[PDB]
């Protein structure tokens, strides 16, 4: 089981990054990129010669380009404050030396030198005379200490953190260690946007990860540029970019519905989450991809809103999936309780009377039937015949059928008078379309 | 004279490695000078200017 | 500080016994 | 097997700003 | 590990007995006190950092 | 440095000695001294002493 990360130093893509960054345009930095990722691909293709199946792909060097874009990985559980603090405990640095201080407050200016505001460039400088001027660490070996890491800060240990800091700072130059400090950070600012990355790994690689939204995916299906993928849509258990709304003006809203009836919908406050079921097996993903399942339960056996809705579905459903929005419920009211004050619906606490409730306004596959093509009228009626509600627990959003003006304006005066955030609009043949904005779907606020 | 210049000229060098190693950088890059050889110096002048 | 101990810090080095001797 | 070391190999227009000397001298 | 003289005591000689004498003076004055032995330039390595 | 920390009592006195007879164990890479001193110079800030 050979990898070709644990044949490319980490050094060299650490100054195939600082070559993008410092670049004037964009033709620069594209050039750079596809130079290393052509000599990537030889390399795999010269290695991999032999064996047929393969799972080794660009992913390692990719979810360092691309932090932001990491989900398999936890929270490192550490950023610039833990990470000065460390690096002071590890260097044995004196506490109220000039370096602690000035890694501490690295806002301030008062160092006068190097920069004021980029905490990387200070620790780069500081590391400086500290560090060795070659490195001894590959892509793969990075990747298993930043796992531990954050696998650790899950587990409530922090020897085992220190020490896996203590050695990629003993076996990294100043430059690694800066990248490094980056990465963990979650920022790189390359000055090159994921789209471009994206454009050039592959020509058909944002619908992918808008589709699938994991970088393990889209590194592994599109390796060979000539081969492409014939058709990409939702599929199951794999996140989606939601589709958002737009600010709209509510004098020309009839115009921006191509003078047709549309819906009036009332607008929910509270985490926007999507619920894959199959069979008994559930999966909740939020708005970016994260995996909250644990919180709302995997089974029916244990959970916080799924034990309870487990047995709310017609019995021809068997798979299914929704978006919709999660809020907060309180029944000695029968009142949603309004996102802010008092409560988080991401933590809410055990021993609190209030309950978690899912309003829907979307479904996008049921029983092996891909809805995302069809019109916004169409996957309404389809919903009304998936689940019976069960008040306070799981409800379908009311939408109201409107064709003037006055009738926009009545219900945005109706919804500042219950205390709501304001009115969205929706065009009845919008189709769903996984990222975009302002497609189909208004917003409207006082 | 020549000599103690040259022992201070050394002793300016030595500042100039230590300053250096600090990890310093200057403003300008057109002030820096190269190190000081009592050898070559020589050399240099009673090639050019000597006459 | 002078003629400090230095096995034990914080007491001085004590010399070694010379017994009785002579004038 | 090759190693990773052969696979990588590592207009406009004039704009002019005149500054008068105001001393006694002038 | 060389002797500059055939009656004579090598550096590590030397060494090792001041070592034996600080840990027989430690246990005999104040036995709740820390004392430690390194070695660099060996070989073998042991350490938490792994140099 | 390591060492120390990794103590877990109350220190009033932090020491080591160094037994060696090499004056210059870094004559031919300067950037090896430069970060010896550096060391030592963090050390001594944390209060080691040394001998
Ligand atoms: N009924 C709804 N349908 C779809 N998205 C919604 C709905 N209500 C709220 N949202 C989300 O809320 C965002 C606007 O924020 P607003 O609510 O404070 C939208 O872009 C959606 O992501």
């Amino acid at each position: 089981s050979q990898t070709v990360a644990s044949h490319v130093p980490f050094a060299d893509l650490c100054s195939t990054l600082e070559r993008i960054q410092k670049s004037k345009g964009r033709a620069e930095k594209i050039r750079h990129f596809r130079e290393f990722l052509d000599s990537w691909r030889k390399f795999h293709d010269a290695l991999h010669k032999n064996h047929k199946d393969v799972t080794d792909s660009f992913y390692p060097a990719m979810r360092l380009i691309l932090p932001q874009l990491e989900r398999e990985r936890m929270a490192y559980g550490i950023k610039e404050t833990m990470l000065a603090k460390l690096y002071i405990e590890l260097l044995n640095l004196p506490r109220d030396g000039k370096d602690a201080l000035k890694l501490l407050n690295y806002r301030t200016p008062t160092g006068t030198h190097g920069d004021a505001g980029d905490f990387a460039m200070i620790a780069y400088f500081v590391l400086k005379p500290r560090c060795l001027q070659k490195g001894s660490l590959t892509i793969q070996q990075v990747n298993d200490l930043l796992d531990s890491i954050a696998s650790n800060n899950s587990a409530k240990r922090k020897d085992l953190i220190k020490k896996s800091l203590l050695q990629l700072i003993t076996q990294s130059s100043a430059l690694e260690q800066k990248w490094l400090i980056r990465m963990i950070i979650k920022d790189l600012k390359l000055g090159v946007s994921q789209q471009t990355i994206f454009s050039v790994f592959h020509n058909d690689a944002a619908e992918l990860h808008n589709v699938t939204t994991d970088l393990e995916k889209v590194c592994r299906q599109l390796h060979d540029p000539s081969v492409g993928l014939s058709d990409i849509s939702i599929t199951l258990f794999s996140a989606f970019k939601p589709m958002l709304a737009a600010i709209a003006d509510i004098e020309h809203i009839e115009k921006d519905m191509k003078h047709q009836s549309f819906y009036i919908e009332t607008k929910l406050d509270g985490e926007r989450m999507q619920m894959h079921k199959d069979g008994d097996v559930y999966k909740y993903f939020s708005r970016n991809g994260y995996n909250y399942t644990d919180q709302f339960g995997a089974s029916p056996t244990e959970g916080s809103l799924t034990p309870f809705i487990h047995n709310a579905f017609k019995a021809d459903i068997q798979i299914c999936i929704l978006d919709g929005e999660m809020m907060a419920y309180n029944p000695n009211t029968q009142t949603f309780m309004q996102k802010g004050t008092k409560f988080d619906i991401k933590r809410m606490v055990e021993d609190s009377d209030l309950q978690t409730c899912y309003c829907v306004f979307d479904v996008l596959m049921v029983n092996n039937k891909k809805l995302g093509h069809e019109t916004l009228r169409k996957r309404y009626e389809i919903l009304s015949s998936i689940f019976t509600p069960i008040p306070g627990r799981i409800e379908i959003v009311q939408k109201t059928q409107a064709h003037t003006k006055n009738e926009v304006i009545d219900a945005l005066n109706e919804a500042i008078d219950k205390r709501e955030e304001g009115i969205m609009v929706k065009q009845p043949l919008s189709i769903y379309k996984p990222d975009k904005r302002g497609e189909g779907w208004l917003k409207i606020k006082p | 004279q020549v000599r103690e210049l040259a022992t201070l000229l050394h002793m300016k060098d030595l500042e100039i490695q230590d300053y250096q190693e600090s990890g310093a950088t200057l403003i300008r890059d057109r002030l820096k000078t190269e190190p000081f050889e009592e050898n070559s110096f020589l050399e240099q002048f009673m090639i050019e200017k000597l006459p | 500080c002078p003629g400090e101990s230095l096995i034990n810090p914080g007491f001085k080095s004590k010399k070694p016994a010379g017994g009785v001797d002579f004038d | 097997m090759s190693g990773w070391e052969s696979y990588y190999k590592t207009s406009g227009r004039d704009s002019l700003i005149f500054l008068v000397d105001a001393s006694k001298a002038m | 590990f060389e002797s500059q003289s055939e009656d004579e005591l090598t550096p590590f000689d030397m060494s090792i007995q001041c070592i034996q004498s600080v840990y027989i003076s430690k246990i005999i004055s104040s036995d709740r006190d820390l004392l430690a032995v390194v070695f660099y330039g060996t070989e073998k390595d042991k350490n938490s950092v792994n140099f | 440095a390591n060492l120390f920390s990794d103590v877990q009592f109350k220190m009033s006195h932090k020491r080591i000695m160094l037994f060696t007879n090499e004056d210059n164990p870094h004559g031919n890479d300067s950037a090896k001294a430069s970060r010896a001193r550096t060391k030592a110079g963090d050390l001594r800030d944390t209060g080691i002493f040394l001998d």
